[PDB]
């Protein structure tokens, strides 16, 4: 399972 | 006023504006590292001679760059924000570098390959040459530092082998895994070469900048050095315009320049770029 966390943006 | 600053921000807002409806197909569902961070339709990176019959096939969440700060008859140069190392991708990866005769890689990031592959290495090891999609890339050698190694690799395609190409890739392994560098000297010096690099070569393409999600890290490596371009380009006493810069910036993808740190280690950066450039000059 490629878990992950992060983005955001504009 | 609340408001007066909030009906400016609005107007600051693209994302409305410009559509990501590529990125947002359940066919590139894997080919993204983040579900919301996606690139622009417009400005994005399709990977050639692909299949329009494929569902996903000919997509790369990655966008052109480029610093509307300068003018063309100012041989501004092109950049490529980017999502990194993602195994998922590699030879998507070497597709666009290939296709975009991109000669120098800028991985703002280190190998995270936790557990499975976070951020996978998408190179060889000294003298191995190893097979990427319908390209075969050779390291041949990584000349590191204490902050940030480079490795010398040529990329030739599988049916050409007489058609070698170098690609200059500076990885960068001294970045904050969680936050922002407490010293802007080695990124400052980290584009020191690159730029010189790249300047090297007459005709090649943009500069492949990238990290995990080409965003807070890739989104600061590319106005820093847009910046330094500018000074460079312009001039030291002229006006640098750092948030019209960022806001230029991400209205060509989202997310570049993600957090408030990054926001300040731009100001650290060129503030020390420049106190440094006069220094050496002797700007009494």
């Amino acid at each position: 399972e490629d878990t992950l966390t992060y983005a955001d943006l504009d | 006023g609340f408001w007066e600053e909030f009906e400016s921000l609005q107007k600051q807002e693209v994302k409305n504006l410009h559509q990501r409806l590529e990125g947002q197909r359940p066919e590139n569902k894997g080919k993204n590292r983040y579900k919301n961070i996606l690139p622009f339709d417009h400005s994005r990176v399709i990977l050639q001679g692909r299949d329009s019959n494929i569902p996903g096939s000919d997509y790369i969440n990655a966008n052109y760059i480029k610093n509307q700060l300068l003018g063309p008859d100012e041989n501004a140069k092109t950049y490529i924000a980017s999502q990194g190392c993602l195994e998922a991708t590699v030879n998507d990866f070497w597709q666009m570098a290939w296709q975009e005769n991109s000669r120098v890689i800028v991985m703002t990031t280190r190998e995270v390959e936790k557990g499975r592959n976070k951020c996978v290495p998408y190179w060889p090891e000294v003298g191995m040459q190893r097979a990427y999609g319908p390209y075969s890339v050779t390291n041949c050698g990584e000349h590191d530092t204490t902050e940030y190694k480079l490795r010398t690799l040529q990329v030739s395609p599988l049916d050409n082998g007489d058609l070698i190409r170098e690609i200059w890739h500076y990885q960068y392994l001294s970045w904050p895994d969680h936050g922002v560098p407490s010293e802007p000297g080695g990124v400052l010096s980290f584009l020191d070469q690159i730029n010189q690099r790249q300047e090297s070569l007459p005709h090649a393409g943009p500069i492949i900048v990238h990290s995990s999600a080409g965003i807070g890290r890739t989104g600061t490596i590319i106005v820093i050095d847009m910046l330094m371009e500018n000074i460079s380009t312009k001039g030291l006493d002229c006006d640098i315009d750092i948030q019209k810069t960022i806001q230029m910036v991400r209205a060509q993808r989202s997310g570049m320049v993600q957090t408030e740190a990054q926001y300040k280690f731009i100001y650290v950066a060129i503030a020390q770029f420049i106190e440094t450039t006069k220094k050496k000059l002797e700007v009494l």
